[PDB]
């Protein structure tokens, strides 16, 4: 009955709420995106990031805005953008930057 | 006789009855003419020393041979033997063997005088600890993967075109390698430096997963592919190989890449690409190199920071986090005060100042980080000085674009201002003059660092400043306001730079400093304390000489003949006032001799 | 003015009426002279409309909005909308809006109300029935992702350079789209074929992940990159774009490479790479192209069959397993028989024969597969013929592995050997000599096919042999012994070759067929069957010609200028030309050798 | 505690033992090498293939020589070599061929 087209990638705002999103996962892997609404090279990977979400439904897809979350980007040490980050449990695992659809999809498989 | 001595092999009579399975294939290859003896997976502990001359390829693999059979003979050109529990090889091997493979074995050491006609020797996954001095010169391929070798011999066959040592336990490499070498693989070793002398025909050099800090400036011009990934590389060579095609320099500790990447040369058909992912770069470097590659006028090498197209983000982290980057000491008491320091205005400006200051290579140095840490403790308790440095940091953001150096100088100069307001300088005018001379020299240095940074791509303006300050500590007598610090590099400062900077500043002090002192500065704050009377009558001497002087009408009538300038006239007479007042108090004490030429 | 606007537009007062959080950032955007409006994660239901003048860019992401605000009344050059429910686009749009963003909507159709201001407009993840017949001539970027579009209009904005479509269920393209377009993306569309004429400035073409048969021959040379991966492509185009840099044709059904990759000059400074993976390639193509890569003088493009280095391995399948390659539908009862036939001598030779024969492009055609299946069907029963078929498969592989087409011809000829020996010819010479001239013709075809290979790289010799045979079925009177078979191509056969093929084979049949027929061959089996005594007489005469008086007269003149076998093969040959011409006249059928054709 | 030298790569000799080995894996992954003696490109990735066996102790490493085991080579459709094939629960997952160290290691983590 409940079938919203609103994908499965998930928006975040409150920093504290963001931390609770990592405990809501538990053992299943998540993917964090840091994007801006003015970033050129990020526009080419933004729609695609979502496309992946529904495919790899096993993992959680979190989208973070740098401008609307100055505390988040500073805490996770964002510099290059678009920057993607993955988490299982807690602890870093891996991160990387740049506009690349291949590297993004391959990394999810490389981990899970 | 071959038939006899092979069915004789059943006379030792071990448990394995599969010994006859080998003599079956031994006869089948004689009549069918297989020109090769293929036998493995058998389980054979030993083989005869006699093989038919018809054979030329002998295969022993994946069955235990606890040791070698002494003196094999016949006509073997290639001998393969892997995955066996072997201990040693004989010195009596057929001098017709051209290729020999030994993988997953247990060889502890290599004997002497191996077959001359041997071109290929494979020794992967063994236990070789030492390598022989004189191996046969016909060798053209040597591989010792997964082999704990402390150090390689200085002499080598000099005809090897492919040497692989990627294994374990290498401290360094000899400076005398095979001149005919085109490929070297020294990955996964624990070496820290590369020899200044390398084969002049070398094309492929892989030194990944090591501990190299600096690549030698005397690198073979024939090198096309260089891999220095997974290292502790601080900088990159100014002189890259002439025929360089690709350089994998990721997983390193580069902060800024060399200034010698303009145009470079496309000696190769494929555009030269340099991959430098996962390195803590400076924002000035990433920006300027990206701005280079963005413009179509660029003809240099393509530097890859990401995968991956990107856009640099400017985000100011909270100040309580920005301060911990300078002081290593972690305590709950200290951090709490910095949050209270973050509450007042212009705190975010200073928070961004600290990050943009420590975003270079030379400012990450422990000796420089130590004095900044001390300077932060000075602001941690002195509430008055902490307020005025935030204002200076605030004006740094508005003033043009990137003036972090001058901002750092103004707040360091502001320390003397607050020392004068409280009155640390009383009758120590003779002592503050010397302090005034040093700060004057630093301003001259700052002006020199601005002229220098304009021809520099990645060298920060701070490093040029701290360079000139440290390199001229002895020459310009920077005893105070400067600590004896060691820097990783001179920051592009040449010999002619120091010889010129020295002379210019000295002459700038023999003529300008007298006036300079008067316009300065914190000294004034002493004048209103050490001589309140003269300071009041001076203020009453500028409004007295501005009411109806003749210089106004002389200029006002001169301006119209040419075509709020009265303030520009006001400052012209103020400088003359500060000069007159200074010389009066100077003669009051014995400090008047101090503002002599000095240099 | 604007104060009265929203304060009374907060009057709707829906639940979670925190629109005051918006006005707490609305004025602040005007206080600090900002042109950027950040409106995000409101827990929204409905939005104030009038607001505001002089704001270039406003962001509306993470909303639970229902539709656009009425009468916006504001100067805006950039509008971003995401992750909210929308009917469509209100016509009320100012001519100042240069770019828009709509990435998550429940939209359904085209408003086709032009700001004329727009240059960038994406429509990701929101279904639309179709596309506007004429969009503003200022549009430069258009993205249509994860939707369902049936047809594209005949005229899009003449200066669109970037067009992205990944919508499900889009099937084919307008032949003409605007020429200036240089980048196009069309994947996940389940397409069929491409237009013959593309934009003459197109440099990037992406048609990955959709099912395409064959790409058009004529393409704009401006194309530098081409992604045709994950298709069902059979033959890559002969004339590739001149400026081709990187082409990826993996996950397809390629058997052989286009012939016209001899020297393919690559304009590109970087070498031209053609990536082809996971395709059932023939051994001939892999062997030839890779060997062609080993040559330093090779200036053609880079074909990467696998990454990176590799080596071809010739593994011989078991007999019965190679049979199912020709027998698609069959019962285990057939398998148990073929596995039993594996025990006989010359077994493996025929097993490799079926593989090499079936490792081409045209021999995988269903109708030719039917013919071979029917031929294999008789063999299961026959037994007697298989032994002769297996022994000719062994003699063909010991000389050269390439000679697989000659063996196939000698296997079909083997059928007429047993029948001629099984007494299947009741004095029906006139009927068998016709099969007699055809085999002669097919032999000449093989002779033409052998010399045709020498000027080609990827085409197999069998591909050429069947090409001439099938095409010259009507012109060479190949009525019997040959079933017509439609092929995917001419197998690299020029029209001028056919003219040469007709004349040469026709003449060869008129000149030396009399000499050839006598020697061929199964007729001997028939000849032994019809006149054994005259056979023996000419056989005894052959035995009595071993002691020839002038036998030494030939030998002594050879040693000066083993050896006496060639002359022996020449003498008895003339003896078989005489026994023929004699017995053939007895049955009133010396008429038939005759002459034929012209 | 017991420990043995050498790689974890198991050399096969019979198809009956080959089929037996992949059944005694369970949920684990099985990577199979298809190399030979005379082949050059096989030697380039050969030592690196054994090093992955010591690193990845989760998955099973098997090597099948084509020359003496042609029944298995035709069974798994080997056409070129070196060819790496990956199996789990007695079923083929991914197929890859070519002397590329990068793709081999990346393909392993892609599955596990």
């Amino acid at each position: 009955h409940h079938h919203h087209h609103g994908s499965m990638v998930k928006q975040i705002e409150s920093k504290t709420a963001f931390q609770e999103a990592l405990d809501a996962a538990g053992d299943k892997l998540v993917v964090v995106d840091f994007s801006a609404t003015w970033c050129g090279p990020c526009k080419m990977i933004k729609p695609f990031f979502h496309s992946l979400s529904e495919k790899y439904s096993n993992v959680i897809f979190l989208e973070v805005d740098v401008d609307d979350c100055q505390d988040v980007a500073s805490e996770c040490e964002v510099k290059c953008m678009p920057t993607f980050q993955f988490f299982k449990k807690g602890q870093k695992v891996g991160e990387f930057s740049g506009a690349n659809k291949e590297k993004l999809e391959a990394t999810i498989n490389e981990l899970v | 006789e071959l038939i006899w001595s092979e069915w004789v092999k059943e006379a030792p009579a071990k448990e394995a009855a599969n010994r006859e399975e080998a003599v079956q294939r031994m006869r089948d290859c004689l009549k069918n003419n297989k020109t090769e003896l293929r036998l493995k997976i058998l389980g054979l502990t030993t083989i005869p020393a006699y093989i038919p001359e018809q054979i030329t390829t002998l295969i022993l693999d994946n069955n235990e041979l606890k040791s070698l059979p002494e003196n094999l003979q016949g006509n073997i050109k290639t001998l393969y033997a892997n995955s066996n529990q072997l201990t040693s090889i004989p010195a009596t091997l057929p001098d017709t063997i051209q290729e020999m493979e030994l993988s997953i074995n247990r060889i502890t050491e290599l004997p002497e005088r191996l077959p001359s006609a041997l071109q290929s020797l494979d020794l992967f996954h063994n236990k070789i600890s030492c390598l022989p001095e004189n191996l046969p010169e016909e060798l053209r391929y040597l591989s010792v993967y997964d082999n704990s070798i402390r150090t390689l011999p200085a002499h080598l066959p000099s005809e090897i075109t492919h040497l692989n040592v990627q294994s374990n336990s290498l401290t360094a490499l000899p400076e005398t390698l095979p001149p005919g070498l085109k490929t070297l693989e020294a990955g996964e070793n624990a070496l820290t430096s590369l020899p200044a002398s390398l084969p002049p025909e070398l094309q492929v050099l892989d030194v990944s997963k090591n501990q190299i800090t600096v690549l030698p400036e005397t690198l073979p011009p024939t090198i096309t592919t260089l891999d220095v990934s997974r290292n502790a590389l601080t900088n990159l060579p100014e002189n890259l190989p002439a025929a360089l095609q690709i350089m994998q320099a990721s997983r390193n500790n580069l902060v800024r890449l060399p200034e010698s990447l303009p145009h470079f040369r496309g000696e190769g058909p494929q555009p030269t690409r340099i991959i430098v992912e996962y390195n803590p770069f400076s924002e000035r470097t990433i920006q300027n190199m990206q701005r280079l590659m963005s413009s179509v006028d660029y003809q240099g090498p393509r530097v890859l920071f990401a995968m991956g197209d990107f856009s640099i983000v400017r985000v100011t982290r909270p100040l309580h986090q920005a301060v911990q980057g300078w002081l290593t000491s972690l305590e709950e008491e200290d951090v709490n005060q910095w949050r209270a320091f973050e509450a007042e205005a212009n705190a975010a400006a200073f928070s961004g100042f600290l990050d943009y200051l420590g975003d270079t290579q030379n400012t990450r140095h422990p000796d420089f980080k130590e004095q900044v840490s001390a300077w932060l403790m000075r602001l941690a308790e002195d509430s008055a000085l902490r307020e005025t440095v935030f204002i200076i940091a605030m004006n740094a953001t508005i003033s043009c674009e990137d003036r972090v150096t001058l901002a750092y100088h103004q707040m360091q100069e502001a320390t003397l201002v607050h020392d004068a307001e409280r009155g640390a300088f009383d009758s120590h005018l003779a002592e503050l003059i010397m302090a005034g001379r040093e700060i004057f020299r630093l301003e001259q240095i700052e002006s020199l660092a601005r002229e220098k940074v304009k021809r520099l791509f990645f060298i920060d303006e701070v490093e040029v400043f701290l360079g000139f300050q440290n390199q001229l500590r002895e020459s310009l007598s920077l005893t105070t306001m400067t600590r004896d610090m060691r820097f990783y590099n001179v920051s592009g400062i040449t010999e002619s730079d120091l010889d010129e900077a020295e002379i210019r500043i000295k002459m700038a002090e023999n003529r300008d400093f007298h006036k300079w002192f008067a316009l300065w500065g914190p000294w004034h704050k002493v004048l209103e304390r050490i001589a309140p009377e003269e300071w009041r009558e001076m203020m009453a001497k500028r409004d007295e000489c501005i009411e109806t002087d003749e210089y106004q009408s002389r200029v006002n009538a001169e301006l119209e003949d040419l075509r709020a300038i009265g303030i520009k006239i006001m400052e012209e007479i103020n400088q003359t006032l500060f000069t007159e007042i200074m010389e009066n108090i100077l003669l009051k004490k014995e400090v008047s001799s101090l503002m002599s030429a000095y240099w």
